[PDB]
RNA sequence: AGCUGCUCCCUAGCAUGCUACUACCG
RNA sequence: GCGGUAGUAGCAUGCUAGGGAGCAG
């Protein structure tokens, strides 16, 4: 299950980076730090809280229209 | 100032779905993802250039170096070297960068092109009477890794490597085209080369025991004296082609270009204190000279520092006495005793070297009495000479020779049955193969149909796992085979759907069968 | 790499010498090259002889040697003639159908857009080819617009007046606001940020938008943009439903919307519905009705210009709750009573060129006449509206075609929706003309309106027509009728109440002379829509098809809501016009 | 390849040779059918050679141009496949903590900062209406990210702090609704 | 290869061969006209075969000399670019202070690591955190390299201007913090 | 954006070499 | 009937060049 968390963290960081998030240094530093801790984690529960913390960054802005992208 | 980040690698989902289809990545399995594409924040380059703070001005025991250098010299008397003209240099990949500030106008092809075969020789003869400081750029690598530390590589300017190639190339290409020596640069592991290497280092020692190591941050913990000595040992062969002033000015140019050159890290010049720059012409051989120097120094320390009243074999005691005599009570080289000691070493300390990744087969009933270097002696030498503490979680020691080195060049060794006899093959870490399969740079994969050859190569490198007793290992190769099969017979159908004839003849069936791959590990060379 | 226009089979050949370089189906591409002057083709890599120092661009002579394309004198011994079998080598050659008749596309691509026959070919053809023709004409006119000289100002005379010079070797554009300039301020580095201006004879008169101080060295250009390849059709497929789809009917009704609701169920009864909208019948009020007829409907106010959406915005500040309106203007002064750049809003007010890609409960398209097939399909690209309303009329002013030279393009052939309006008829009709009296509604009804428009209040007997001859004199971009300029003052002196009437003119420079003589305000016939005045006057000036053809005059005559003045120098419509004729002084 | 014109000549020569060998007539007369048949396979195998080469070279060039087209369009659409694949994986993940915040952000509750993980530190959540308030906040407890938070400071859109008890269905159309609510981890 | 002096010879030989084959006079005629076609082929052989290698040799020579000419042209452009870069970057340095410190040397040769230290007209600082900022760039003036500088145009990592009053202790965690403080030499 | 070493795949060329067919001469 | 030579096609080996990709330090 953790391997899925690592893969989704990778793709999440890629989409965040192409959303032009590195224009603000502190935000990019926090994101890369969280991503590195997710990739190096050995157990699933802390991976998931760092995962939700990382996803909240994507949810914060308005660039990713969510209702359309959630088409089920 | 400019801040450079490191991006994360992309995801190849289709291969991951195929892997989970075949019952992979299940919890509690041995194979698991560990090699990822890490990311780095804004100030990643300078936070890695700052590691040169581990370089301290060091003094060397001169009356012992003046003997270790003789023995290391004798280790390199099998090859040839000399200056070569402009019309004989051999250069691969002429479209690489030309350093700073030359990368503002074109790649190395332009500067290797505009100079006629007389301008290059005019320059190479100019540098033998002058000193040319240069500016080195510093760049980060973008590759899979198992540790989150970045990697920084130095792009030296063209005016340095252009002349260093002419100066050193004859010896460099004579080292890489020799088989059976101590240095094993250029010997391939395919077609039964690894087995030949391993049977080379087992040569005639009596009660062997393997021993290996690697150096923590080898390029930055390098003292300046050992770099100088390595360059001197490399340039020694020019006894006839050059004068004595010419050799000194070439050495001064080397020290001005790869030892204290003004590194241009970021957007501003700094001063590199010391240590090798890893992106110059002769790094991979200077490191070999370093490694042999440390081995000889460890042997010298281990033999001198023994209570010479308990030693029972008379010959080694006389060796001790003469060793001290020619070390400290003498001033000039004694080639008779240098030959004597080199014979003693190569009879009781066999070696295999690449650029700082070594393997040593030593007689053990001597090392247990301190007549040759043990693995603590390298700790002591690295401590008082390299200013690094050698952790015993990086040096291994093996005693059952039927299994080869625990690790060499990042490949484990296994003894299988190949035909009628038994061979040694290098098998990689399976997680490395899977991580190369899944994480890629956006078109180089994530659509397998476009490449296919990368999967062919990866299945070539992942073959020796097919003989592994651990069942979860061979399924990696079998999965790779089935993925190549799926890719091929999906590309054919997709092209047929977009066209109206299918590929008339391919003979591609060899790619998804083991017979094409088992031929790369048998002792009969089809290049 | 896409599917070709005619065949929709995937291909990779692109017509090189062609204007917009369309995706060409392989054998279909061979037909296009052999039947046109377009002899250049580009695949993923271009089909040009790669041997150094070559010139040949025609595909036919090009042969395939190895991994490249070669003309006859450049090949290696091994070749493969690409121009073979009547089928140029290209991607998806077998998944190819070709076209039996391509000469329609051949004439569309070889079209300079000169005659009305060009627009006839564009409109009469099908979806993909009509879209291609629209894009090509837009790009081609945009190309000619910058081909004219530069508008440099070398002397500053006074306020609203300048002395301007022009580039040598290139002509001068007309002297009206029909083509608004755009100058930028030139500095030692580059030219930036002056603004959009209109130049007319004064010595020239510049009509800038905002306040500015123009000095010497500042020159104005006809700025061009990059026309992008359109995707959606001009009209979505028609489908008549069985119930009111997607909307909840209203509970109570308004008497001002009593005549609106009667036609409103059939608006929501089907996908798209067409309108017969005469001038001054409450079409904007008709559009407002859907908001009151459906409070929960998210309707979008769209038109060719912000000044036309302004009419919808004009009736929005009164009836529409301001808490749910949004006006979108790209980063020109206009109405901004709403909040700007708010996609997620109920009432959206924007021009067809700037509204982002959304979805709409029901669209209102104001002034469909001037919106050609280009912007007809632009809106469908942005929105897949659940309902569609076309507010406008084919019997209303179209966009002025700067490339149409000979022949007058038919009113029906403006675009797709106006074409069906003359064949199957309009779905709606508003039978009350809320401004024009019996003297105007009755006359305009018998002209192109099929006698379908009826009088509102009375025959005011304040609309007058005159018989006259005149002698015309013309200039670079105008024509002034001197006897009518003598007549107009002569008519107005003997009744001082007539001086409150505005002067309308086909060539606005003619009224510029009249404005000097009399001082009454100015009107442009081509843009007189949206604005109406109780007292307004007109001079026919010319009887040519440019000014006084049947439909381009209908807007000017309908400007007045009590009485209008117009001296007919012609006789084509003077006989038909049911106005009062008086003695010529 | 049999549709080539020279195949008819080859067939005629082969038939003549077969008839001659079935007859066994002469010694030199059939030698005419070795100086005309062995010749007959000289303009056939040479003419059947390059066309077989030509078809394969055409196939290999067309497939390489196809791969070039595919690689050209795949890098021109990356910033929608990234997101679609992302959310497909996220839905496959089936985690309650992610699901709660995704539903909330879809209906409007988008936090205006990183969600903190320590038991300290502040979270700031927009709540643009009242129905969305009904599910999440209950008195002094904030439910978000499947955690328990303590509401401390709500504020309207014009930066005027509002008391917690004031808000209600009747008085809901009386505040600048995009509230931001400061709360801390349990 | 049709304008060679072999096309006419082959044409006339084959014309004679076909004329006498239609005539069918003698077997010796057939032998003679077979020998004619068996000697006129060698004419055609080396008259239309070697000339098909001279063309390839000429073409490859032409391409090679084209490539050499392009190489020379690229050399010309890079020479011009390098000379103009040198001549445009030398004009920024020759201040009178540089000449002053070059005249005071015993030999005219001075170390490189003191020229910017004693003639630069602008100083760049990089500060990782507020604690280092307090000790070095405190206030609107600071002293480094035994000179006097005045702080001007403080900027953060995002390269946006930050005024001096913002950098307090409590406000520090709200700034991108490789602060690059610029200053100029005061007299 | 570095210096190497090894390996796989595609193409092009020269030369070498082999085989097969045709022609000339001895 | 043999040999030699000159052409044509096919096949193999190897050397060089160009392009793509992977691994190790
Ligand atoms: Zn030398
Ligand atoms: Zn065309
Ligand atoms: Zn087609
Ligand atoms: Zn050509």
């Amino acid at each position: 299950k953790m391997s899925d968390v690592k893969c989704t963290s990778v793709v999440l960081l890629s989409v965040l980076q192409q959303l032009r998030v590195e224009s603000s240094s502190k935000l990019w530093a926090q994101c890369v730090q969280l991503h590195n801790d997710i990739l190096l984690a050995k157990d699933t529960t802390e991976a998931f809280e760092k995962m939700v913390s990382l996803l909240s960054v994507l949810l914060s802005m308005q660039g990713a229209v969510d209702i359309n992208k959630l088409c089920e | 100032v400019a801040f450079q980040t490191v991006k994360p690698g992309n995801f190849n989902k289709d291969f991951y779905d195929f892997a989970v289809s075949k019952g992979f990545f299940k919890e509690g399995s041995s194979v698991e993802l560990k090699h990822f594409f890490f990311a780095q924040d804004g100030n990643a380059a300078i936070s890695d250039y700052d590691y040169y703070r581990y370089n301290l001005p060091t003094m060397c025991d001169i009356r012992q170096l003046l003997f270790v250098v003789e023995v290391v010299d004798k280790y390199f008397d099998c090859y040839d070297g000399g200056c070569i003209n402009a019309n004989q240099v051999i250069v691969n990949n002429l479209d690489k960068s030309a350093g700073f500030p030359f990368n503002k106008w074109g790649k190395a092809r332009l500067y290797y092109d505009s100079m006629s075969y007389e301008d290059q020789d005019a320059l190479f003869a100019y540098t033998k009477r002058n000193v040319i400081p240069t500016i080195t750029q510093m760049n980060l690598k973008y590759a899979i890794s198992a540790k989150n530390r970045a990697r920084t590589v130095a792009g030296v300017s063209i005016c340095s490597t252009m002349t260093n190639r002419q100066f050193h190339q004859k010896l460099l290409k004579s080292i890489a085209a020799t088989r059976g020596a101590t240095v094993v640069i250029g010997t391939s592991k395919f077609y039964g080369g690894w087995h030949n290497m391993l049977k080379t280092v087992y040569s005639d020692v009596e009660n062997p025991h393997l021993m290996g190591w690697d150096y923590p941050k080898c390029d930055r913990a390098m003292p300046n004296m050992l770099r100088i000595m390595a360059s001197l040992v490399l340039a020694r062969k020019h006894t006839t082609c050059c004068s004595l002033s010419h050799r000194f000015y070439r050495l001064a140019n080397e020290c001005a270009q790869v030892l204290s050159e003004m590194v241009m890290c970021g957007g501003s010049l700094y001063v590199k204190p010391g240590g090798t720059s890893s992106g110059d012409a002769t790094t991979a051989y200077a490191n070999s000279v370093f490694n042999i120097c440390q081995a000889v120094t460890a042997n010298v320390n281990a033999l001198l520092s023994t209570d010479g009243n308990k030693i029972a074999d008379k010959y080694v005691r006389n060796l001790q006495h003469r060793l001290y005599e020619c070390l400290y009570r003498n001033r000039d080289v004694d080639t008779d005793f240098v030959n004597e000691f080199y014979a003693y070493l190569r009879k009781h300390f066999s070696m295999m070297i690449l650029s700082d990744d070594a393997v040593v087969c030593f007689n053990s009933t001597y090392a247990s009495q301190g007549l040759v270097a043990s693995i603590k002696n390298f700790k002591s030498v690295l401590y008082y000479q390299n200013n690094v503490f050698m952790s015993e979680a990086k040096c291994w020691t093996e005693t059952d020779l039927t299994k080869g080195p625990h690790e060499f060049c990042s490949q484990h060794t296994m003894l299988v049955k190949q035909g009628d006899d038994y061979v040694y093959l290098p098998y990689p870490d399976p997680s490395r193969i899977l991580g190369a399969g899944c994480f890629v740079d956006d078109i180089v994969k994530t659509d397998g149909t476009l490449m296919i050859e990368r999967f062919v190569s990866l299945a070539i490198d992942a073959y020796p796992l097919t003989k592994h007793p651990n069942q979860e290992y061979a399924d990696v190769f079998h999965l790779y085979l089935q993925y190549i099969r799926k890719l091929h017979d999906e590309l054919t159908g997709h092209m047929l759907d977009m066209y109206s004839v299918m590929l008339t003849n391919n003979n591609t069936s060899r790619y998804w069968e083991p017979e094409f791959y088992e031929a790369m590990y048998t002792p009969h060379t089809v290049l | 790499v896409g599917a070709c226009v005619l065949c929709n089979s995937q291909t990779s050949l692109r017509c090189g010498a062609c204007i917009r370089r369309p995706f060409l189906c392989c054998k279909c591409c061979y037909d296009h090259v052999i039947s046109t002057s377009h002899k250049l083709v580009l695949s993923v890599n271009p089909y040009v002889c790669n041997a150094p120092g070559c010139d040949v661009t025609d595909v036919t002579q090009l042969y395939l040697g190895g991994m490249s394309y070669y003309c006859k004198s450049h090949k290696p011994p091994i070749s493969f003639p690409l121009c073979a079998n009547g089928q140029v080598f290209g991607l998806y050659k077998n998944t190819c159908v070709g076209s039996d008749n391509v000469t329609d596309f051949n004439a569309i691509a070889t079209c300079d857009w000169t005659n009305a026959g060009d627009y006839i070919l564009a409109n009469t053809c099908t979806e993909r080819l009509k879209l291609f023709a629209a894009e090509t004409l837009k790009a081609t006119e945009e190309t000619f617009k910058l081909s004219y000289g530069i508008a440099t100002v070398r002397e500053v005379l006074s306020d609203r007046e300048l002395h301007l010079s022009w580039e040598v070797g290139k002509p001068r554009p007309p002297l009206n606001r029909n083509y608004v300039f755009t100058g930028y301020r030139v500095t030692k580095n580059s030219k930036v940020q002056i603004g959009e201006y209109t130049f007319e004879k004064g010595a020239v008169v510049y009509r800038g938008t905002t306040t500015y101080k123009l000095n010497v060295g500042d020159y104005f250009v006809l700025t061009s943009h990059t026309v992008m390849p359109l995707s959606a059709p001009t009209l979505v497929p028609q489908e008549h439903y069985v119930r009111i789809t997607g909307l909840y009917p209203t509970l109570n009704i308004s008497d001002e919307f009593s005549s609106n609701v009667a036609n409103y169920q059939k608006v929501g009864m089907q996908k798209y519905s067409t309108l017969q909208g005469p001038p001054g019948t409450g079409k904007s009020h008709f559009a407002i009705g859907l908001a009151l007829y459906y409070p929960s409907a998210r309707i979008v106010y769209t038109a060719c210009s912000h000044a036309a959406v302004d009419a919808l915005c004009e009736k929005a500040l009164k009836y529409l709750p301001i808490d749910k309106c949004s006006r979108i203007i790209p980063a020109v002064e206009c109405f901004d009573k709403f909040k700007v750049n708010s996609t997620l809003e109920q009432y959206v007010f924007c021009t067809v060129n700037a509204l982002p890609e959304t979805t709409a409960d029901i669209v209102v398209f104001d002034e469909i006449s001037m919106a050609t097939n280009y912007d007809l399909s632009v809106v469908n690209a942005r929105l897949r509206a659940k309902h569609y309303v076309y507010i406008g009329d084919p019997a209303q002013l179209p966009a002025p075609r700067t490339l149409l030279t000979k022949g007058t393009l038919e009113p029906e052939y403006f675009n797709s929706v106006c074409r069906l309006m003359k064949t199957i008829g309009p779905d709606m009709f508003l039978g009350t003309c809320r401004r024009c009296p019996a003297e105007i509604v009755d006359t305009v009804s018998a002209l192109v309106y099929d006698n379908k428009l009826k009088a509102h209040k009375d025959k005011s007997a304040q609309c007058f027509k005159m018989f006259y001859k005149g002698v015309i004199t013309h200039d670079v971009s105008s024509a002034i009728n001197r006897p009518q300029i003598g007549v107009v003052r002569e008519f107005l002196t003997r009744n001082p109440a007539w001086r409150k009437a505005v002067f309308i003119s086909p060539y606005n420079s003619q009224n510029a002379v009249a404005s000097k003589i009399l001082g009454l305000p100015t009107q442009t016939v081509d843009s007189s829509q949206g604005s109406e005045y109780d007292y307004v006057i007109f001079t026919q000036t010319t009887e040519t098809a440019h000014s006084c053809n049947v439909n381009r005059f209908n807007v000017a005559i309908t400007r007045a809501k009590v009485g209008i003045l117009c001296i007919m120098s012609d006789r084509d419509l003077y006989d038909k016009l049911q106005f009062t004729s008086l003695e010529i002084p | 390849f049999s549709s080539l014109p020279s195949y008819a000549a080859f067939a005629t020569a082969q038939e003549a040779y077969e008839q001659a060998v079935a007859n066994g007539d002469s010694e030199v007369v059939l030698k005419k059918l070795k100086k005309s048949l062995n010749v007959a396979k000289s303009e056939f195998d040479r003419d059947a050679a390059m066309q077989r080469k030509l078809e394969k070279m055409a196939d290999q060039a067309m497939t390489q141009m196809y791969k070039q087209a595919r690689s050209e369009d795949k890098r021109a659409k990356v910033t929608s496949a990234m997101q679609t694949m992302l959310f497909t994986m996220l839905r496959k993940l089936d985690n309650d903590a992610l699901n709660n915040i995704i539903n909330n952000a879809r209906d409007g509750c988008v936090p205006l900062n990183i969600i903190p993980l320590t038991t300290a530190a502040k979270l700031m959540v927009v709540i643009p209406d009242y129905n969305t308030y009904k599910n999440t906040c209950d008195g002094t407890t904030f439910t978000y990210a499947s955690a328990l938070w303590e509401i401390q400071q709500v504020v309207d859109a014009d930066s005027k702090i509002v008391q917690l008890s004031e808000i209600s269905m009747d008085n809901s159309p009386n505040l600048a609704w995009p509230l931001i609510v400061t709360a801390l981890r349990a």
